[PDB]
């Protein structure tokens, strides 16, 4: 039960973990990374009632 | 019966627009929070050397 | 158990539920309202037991 101002939809993000790795002596860290993911959850507002 | 001249604010109109989508011009906003994944509990802490 | 002085009998009114419904922009809340509808229930006194 969130409330909102002024919006036909309401939009909630999500995130989505990450995993560790070794780093050998003289290894870059940008040489190895993956992100964490996104996506988005829509829940749009209905008609006046 | 219906209002007849009533403002619509969402439909698009336009002159190539379709206009078929009664909610076209309104956008959604941001929700209230963000969802995050369910924090992971450590377990082995207390239970070793 | 009730009690009532100087009547033939005594009449209680009971009250529904109702509806809700969805109104569209440029729609009158008159074409579509359903009143809430009423009945009554009576118990007449019998004669001398």
């Amino acid at each position: 039960q969130r409330q909102i101002s002024s919006g036909k939809s309401a939009q909630f993000p999500v995130i989505g973990r990450t995993k560790a790795a070794y780093l050998q002596p003289g290894e870059s860290l940008d040489d190895k990374r993956k992100d964490i993911k996104h996506t988005e959850k829509t829940i749009n507002i209905d008609g006046l009632l | 019966a219906n209002m007849q001249g009533g403002q619509r604010l969402g439909t698009n109109q336009g002159k190539g627009q379709s206009a078929a989508d009664k909610l076209a011009l309104f956008l959604k906003v941001f929700g209230g929070e963000v969802l995050t994944a369910f924090a992971r509990t450590s377990v082995t802490t207390n239970r070793h050397m």
